[PDB]
């Protein structure tokens, strides 16, 4: 039951939860980017820029 | 004297010698803030104090808990300067030490099977800079101080709310810092209550229920006890005689077979002191006495074991008859007065339904939550982290002190929780206050109002910020992995760093500041406000709050306040205030001892101020410092009267103690309305820094401590002799023994060119030394915008005639003349930023390029290759000032576009022009151009010349640091060489590198020359790696906005001249619209042929009752009128003997003035140097409340051979003829305010739309329209004009097809309208219909 309910849970939270609707494969990729920035930012101590962001996450700038 | 300060003496005519510099005018925003960051060890402050808050953080297990240990402040990326020029927040890193200790839950305490250290990153804090402002994202920002209600427990007592009652009705409050407010009543029917977060009202008797108290201990705890013993005859009752206070004897009192009080009497005091005396014990009471009377506990049928009468429950003869039978002999009953001892406890106890802790806890739960059905956990969790739970309830350490001040209690400390004494005492005390001792305070009390400053609700925020991580690191502490959690993994610096970056940025607090001048940055630092969080609000603010109150005096303005609806809810710190450790506003006072008025100075607050008896600052003194009247006049409890001269317990320090900053600049305040005071203190801030900063002739003293502690000149750090002054910095020779052992001694001021300020006006520093010439340690080096020679000058003083001329000075209209803008005086520099983004589209990326479709070569005659103009170009309103094109697409044109282009086969290009260009009527000269480009673009050809010269510059400059600095420092080698062996031929053709290995005899020689070797080593290391560091800083990329690819930001320079329209005032709130630029030749002009500058109207001053202008006027031309003597010497070249004469009797002219200044002391050339800077007249300096009197106003008219009336013989300029009675003419010192008419001038034929409503709205170019509100419609109903008004509806605002159609009709020279429907209307018809309603337009 947890694993079903969590499952619709955050997939109506990004059905939903949007004015422009985002694709939920898209909204995986930007919670990507936020966890991956908030590891780098306690690393460095700075916001990372968009050229460590991309070589940290596997794809192009 | 000093040396800025020899070189123009103002003229004091103050009389009261000071005793009390005027402090740091700023220390309260720095103070504040360093209290907010520096590590306090013990008593919690800030950081230290929210961590220790919020840490430790155990988990919900208690298997593991998160510990705090230490925090640091990192370096700031950038310097404050760095962060204005990019525009970015001036910040530092906030570094924390943290440890996870992870226990065993198999093992009691099992500490050590995990120890976690790791310094995590939680947000960025601003910092403040050295004169108290923040640099948030490249704007200078001030966060104001607060005043808000201490929190504490406040009585107070409502009067006529039931009005047809007329009984005032009491209440207590218990305000938290953090947590629910208190509040317990009355009401009309003498009623206890209580209402807990403003909920519904309950008996006020249930909270006790909920803290373990049972009737019995209720009444054991508020009411008095009374003994009826059942002594074998007819309730004998022990007597307490003091309980006999204002009574009617129902029954003969008769005790030792005396008979003292006769019944059908009052009962009075000598029968009491008769009772005492007597020392009567017990009295015989009557049995129908009792059955008013209520049981105190509660008594059992102690002969069977049950109950008979319930506690607090009135007896009766049968239910006394019981009593007695049940083998009870003594009786307890309460002391109900209508009196002294109100039945308050009884009668609530009554009205309550509840009968146990349980049943009150519920009511509690269903109060706070109706609905929900309440339990006995969720009950008891509920109360208890009500109040009594340290997290979610804080009193404070103020809350505390105020709660026990107005309890009476004796320790000042004690702990943030509310106890049940607290309660208890608190409900004692309003009791108190409902009997008649003791009573209500009130709110506007500044003992009862704190100052939170920056400081403090930054804390507050760092604090909020941590609770909101607190929760997610319990979550992921209970539940997640354990052996592989490091803290930094538990972190996230997000939710603490949008906290304090919300406050900072966004709070209505925290807000722009005011630049116009040096005083009006200083006084919006020292504002104060009332609003904001935990404040109140301009609608809902009453009037108790803004009108004045005596605790004032001395701790805020009472002239200083904004005008409009805020009217006493902002003001001004006054000028020698301080704050307490609690936040308590506080003023100094000299101690008197024994008559004698000591030295010593203690600071009173609000309270401990009113229960001594202060003296005047006006009431004279003997050498000795004794009172010369034998009833000085004092104040004391909050008013005002006369005392003796040893009953006098302090005295006020100077006589502008009462006043604020800029009142305080205000000469001769006492002599005007405080209404024109109020607008002359509101108007001084707003004076505009013109071209030349003059002096005012008439000052108070206080200019040279407001402009030096602005922090807009440029002070010297340490002392010595002036090295190289420039245009744009001064390097000073610190004097040896000011000088660190270890450094060169060369201080560098880099003064601070053109630069916009917040309101578009222009900072500007001008050095005022000369090369080679000595100074010393605070001494002025470089002038502000708004500062002369180190004093303030907000404005320029010039000759007004008082008098009327021919309608051109009605009704506040001034008339200057023309001598006035051809010497470009009022003349202000406006510079101005303008700002062209080129952004990704889904055309394509927009391009800034020279090659404008649709525009010739001369418009681009500016521009240079990259399309960016050149610095020093002179530009005009609608002059390209970056050529910025947009990709653009198929744009749908009609039929005939379609033949004209393919007739003149000219296809226009898919490029779209969106250039910047000067706002129209705008003129002005580039004179800076800033390229801001990713990380990841390449950079335009002015890009790449702009980084290079920006770069060489930077280069040269450290490279001039250095080498200066190094200069000095081998000329300190040179210095301590010529002792201890003189060298001539080796030592000098040497390069001055060749001290680094080599050797001299051994004494501070050799150990100054092996440190400065190491110097070398360290600083050749300098050198290159921070210039390194500036090399990639000037070339590193920047981090704009998602979808900038580059900003280019222009820089334009107006130079605005007087014209009709521009509002001028003066320091005496006396406003005024120049009304015409009148000719020289035609002012009214004096018997030497000298003409008038300005000409006020005399109609102004009667009614305002500024009487000061007129003052100042007068005083103003006298000093004038000495520099014209003083120029008529130095013209005629004569001696500096007649000169020093001369001036020495200029100064030693007041009655008993307190400033003496002896120019036997001066050297001949310090005093022609005087002499050159007084020949434009000799500044005056008339303190606020101890000015200078028309005796000494006529003396010194009399020095300058002027008339000593003041006013003299006009002549007409036009007809030349005499003006019949005499005018009064002088120098009056004018400011040219921010109502520059360029600014207010607006005009509109068409323009933009607004999208929704689609009515007039631009705003960008041409602005919106002007509103024609709901009461010009009825003006114009009232006219009768229909066809304007419906001519102003449709086709002037709304009607789409109308508004074209009309303007077509124009163009064609028909004037004709065709009104349709205004969309505003259909489209509320559109509105109402979507609320399911039906209307519609009952067509024909």
């Amino acid at each position: 039951a947890t694993w079903w309910i969590r499952q619709a849970i955050t997939r109506s939270i990004a059905d939903q939860a949007r004015t422009i609707r985002i694709p939920v494969h898209m909204i995986e990729t930007i919670n990507k980017l936020n966890r991956i920035s908030r590891q780098m930012l306690q690393e460095m101590g700075r916001e990372p820029t968009p050229e460590e962001l991309a070589e940290r996450m596997l794809m192009p700038e | 004297y000093s040396y800025t300060e020899k070189k123009r003496i103002r003229k004091d005519f103050g009389k009261r010698p000071q005793v009390l510099d005027v402090p740091y005018l700023l220390s309260i925003q720095l103070d504040s803030f360093q209290k907010f960051i520096e590590q306090d060890p013990e008593g919690q402050y800030g950081l230290e104090a929210a961590f220790r808050s919020v840490f430790p953080i155990q988990s919900y297990s208690g298997n593991s808990e998160l510990q705090y240990v230490s925090y640091r402040l990192g370096e700031p990326v950038f310097d404050v300067q760095e962060c204005q020029i990019r525009g970015v927040t001036y910040s530092a890193p906030l570094r924390v030490k943290l440890r996870l200790v992870i226990y065993e839950r198999e093992a009691p305490e099992g500490t050590v099977k995990d120890i976690k250290e790791q310094e995590v990153y939680m947000g960025e804090i601003p910092l403040m800079t050295d004169n108290g402002t923040f640099v948030i994202n490249g704007t200078e920002r001030v966060i104001v101080s607060q005043l808000h209600r201490s929190p504490g427990v406040f009585f107070d007592s409502d009067k006529g709310k039931t009005h047809s009652s007329g009984k005032v009705l009491y209440n207590a409050r218990i305000i938290p810092y953090r947590g629910s407010w208190l509040d317990f009543e009355f009401d009309p029917k003498d009623n206890l209550f209580v209402r807990i977060d403003r909920r519904r009202k309950l008996p006020a008797t249930i909270i006790l229920r909920a803290l373990n108290y049972t009737t019995e201990q209720i009444l054991d705890l508020f009411f008095e006890k009374v003994i009826f013993e059942i002594r074998d005859n007819k309730l004998q009752m022990e007597l307490v005689p003091e309980r006999l206070r204002g009574e009617t004897a129902s029954f003969d009192i008769e005790a030792n077979g005396k008979v003292y009080v006769e019944k059908g009497r009052r009962i009075t005091a000598r029968h009491i002191r008769q009772l005492e005396k007597d020392d009567v014990k017990l009295i015989e009471v009557p049995v129908e006495y009792i059955a008013g009377k209520v049981v105190a506990k509660d008594y059992i049928d102690e002969s069977t074991g049950e109950l008979i009468c319930a506690a607090n429950m009135e007896l009766s003869l049968d239910l006394l008859a019981k009593l007695s039978q049940s083998g009870h002999k003594r009786i307890e009953t309460l002391f109900t007065n209508d009196l002294d001892h109100g039945p308050y406890i009884s009668e609530t106890l009554r009205v309550d339904p509840t009968n146990d802790r349980l049943s009150a806890l519920v009511e509690i739960y269903r109060m706070m939550r109706p609905g929900e059905p309440p339990t006995r956990e969720a009950a008891e969790s509920l109360f208890e982290n009500l109040f009594f739970s340290e997290d979610r309830y804080d009193l404070s350490a103020v809350g505390r002190m105020k709660f026990n001040r107005s309890l009476l209690r004796e320790e000042i400390e004690g702990s943030g929780i509310l106890s049940k004494d607290d309660i208890i005492d608190v409900m004692k005390k309003l009791i108190d206050i409902r009997n008649g001792k003791g009573e209500v305070d009130d709110i506007d009390h500044l003992g009862n109002r704190r100052i939170r400053s920056v400081g403090e609700m930054a804390e507050n925020q760092f604090r909020v910020g941590l609770v909101r991580v607190e929760r997610a690191v319990k979550e992921r502490l209970s539940l997640g992995d354990l052996d592989t959690l490091m803290p930094q993994d538990m972190i996230n610096a997000k939710p603490i760093s949008a906290a304090v970056k919300e406050f900072f940025g966004s709070s209505q607090l925290s807000q722009f500041m005011d630049q116009n001048n040096p005083l009006s940055e200083i006084t919006h630092k020292r504002r104060i406000s009332a609003l904001g969080p935990g404040g109140l609000t301009r609608e809902r603010a009453g009037f108790e709050v803004r009108d004045v109150h005596p605790t004032h005096y001395g701790r805020v303005c009472p002239i200083e306040t904004p005008e409009g609806p805020n009217i006493g809810l902002i003001n001004s710190l006054s000028v020698y205030a301080q704050t307490n450790e609690y936040g308590f506003l506080e003023t100094p006072y000299r101690k008197v001892t024994d008559g004698v008025v000591t030295d010593e100075i203690h600071y009173l607050s609000a309270i401990e101020e009113g229960n001594y008896v202060i003296a005047q600052a006006n009431s004279n003194l003997d050498e000795e410092g004794h009172f010369v009247e034998d009833l000085v006049t004092c104040r004391s409890k909050g008013e005002s009267s006369l005392f003796s001269r040893d009953q006098v317990d302090y005295m006020d320090v100077s006589t502008q103690q009462v006043v604020s900053v800029g009142a305080s600049l205000i000469p001769f305040l006492e002599h005007d309305d405080a209404n024109r005071a109020l607008m002359g203190a509101n108007m001084q801030r707003q004076a505009v820094p013109t071209l030349r900063a003059d002096k005012p002739l008439v000052g108070t003293g206080m200019e040279r401590a407001v402009a030096v502690d602005s922090g807009v000149t440029a002070v010297a750090k340490r002392g010595g002799v002036v090295q190289y002054v420039d245009a744009s910095r001064i390097v000073i020779k610190v004097n040896e023994d000011e000088m660190y052992p270890g450094e060169a001694g060369i201080d560098i001021y880099n003064l601070t060119k053109y630069t916009r300020s917040n309101q578009n006006t222009c900072i500007n520093q001008m050095p005022c030394v000369s090369l080679g010439e000595p100074v010393e340690r605070g001494d002025v080096l470089a002038d502000g915008p708004s500062t002369d020679l180190g004093e303030l000058a907000l404005g320029q003083n010039m000759r007004v005639a008082f008098m009327p001329w021919n309608g051109y000075n009605f009704e506040d209209s001034i008339l200057v003349s023309e001598r006035v803008v051809q010497e470009d005086r009022f003349t202000t520099i406006h510079i101005q930023e303008l700002a062209c983004v080129s952004r990704d589209t889904k055309l394509g990326p927009e391009e800034i390029t020279a090659d404008i479709p649709n525009v010739g070569e001369a418009a681009l005659s500016k521009l240079d290759e990259s399309g960016i103009v050149y610095i020093g170009a002179e530009v005009t309103g609608g002059d390209i000032l970056v050529g910025k094109v947009t990709p653009k697409g198929e744009t749908q044109l009609t039929p005939e576009e379609k033949l004209l282009r393919a007739i003149f086969g000219e296809k226009a290009s898919d490029v779209k022009d969106s250039s910047l260009r000067v706002p129209n009527g705008v003129s002005g000269t580039v004179i800076d151009v800033q390229v801001f480009t990713r990380d990841g673009v390449e950079k335009d050809k002015r890009a790449l010349e702009i980084e290079e010269m920006q770069l060489k510059q930077a280069k040269k400059d450290l490279s001039e640091e250095l080498q200066i600095l190094e200069a000095g420092l081998f000329s300190r080698i040179r210095a301590v060489l010529v002792a201890g062996g003189v060298e001539a031929e080796k030592l000098d053709k040497l390069p001055r590198d060749r001290w680094l290995e080599l050797g001299l005899t051994d004494e501070e020689k050799q150990n100054q020359l092996e440190q400065l070797a190491e110097q070398y080593d360290e600083l050749k290391h300098e050198f290159e790696k921070k210039l390194e560091a500036k090399r990639r800083k000037i070339t590193q990329g920047d981090d704009l906005a998602p979808g900038v690819l580059k900003i280019v930001k222009v820089y334009l320079a107006v130079k605005r001249r007087i014209q009709p329209g521009d509002k001028m005032a003066g320091r005496h709130g006396n406003k005024g619209v120049i009304s015409k630029i009148n000719p020289i030749e035609d002012m009214p002009y004096d018997e030497n042929g000298t003409p008038v500058d300005i000409v006020l109207n005399p109609l102004g001053v009667p009614s305002r009752m500024n009487i000061g202008q007129i003052l100042e006027t007068h005083l103003g031309m006298a000093a004038k009128g000495i520099g014209d003597k003083i120029n008529a010497m130095l013209k005629q070249q004569q001696e500096v003997a007649k000169l020093r004469e001369f001036i020495q009797r200029a100064y030693d002219l007041g009655a008993d003035v307190r400033q003496k200044v002896d120019l036997s002391t001066f050297s001949d050339e310090e005093v022609m140097r005087l002499a050159e800077n007084l020949r434009k007249g000799m500044p005056i300096a008339t303190p606020v409340f101890d000015g200078a009197k028309e005796a000494e106003i006529k003396e010194l008219l009399k020095l300058g051979d002027l008339p000593t009336s003041g006013q003299i013989r006009l002549y007409d300029g036009r007809t030349g003829e005499q003006f019949e009675r005499p005018v009064t003419v002088g120098y009056m010192y004018m400011l040219k305010l921010n109502h520059l008419v360029d600014d207010k001038m607006h005009a509109r034929s068409t323009g933009s739309y607004s999208l929704v409503t689609q009515q007039p709205l631009g705003g960008k170019a041409q602005f919106g329209g002007q509103r024609f509100g709901e009461m010009e419609v009825w003006a114009l109903e009232a006219y009768g004009a229909a066809y304007t008004l419906q001519e102003m509806l449709t086709v002037k605002s709304d009607d789409v097809n109308g508004r074209t159609k009309m303007y077509k009709n124009i163009v064609d020279g028909n004037h004709q309208m065709e009104p349709g429907m205004p969309e505003s209307f259909n489209v509320l018809l559109k509105e109402i219909r979507s609320l399911g309603i039906n209307i519609e337009l009952e067509d024909e």
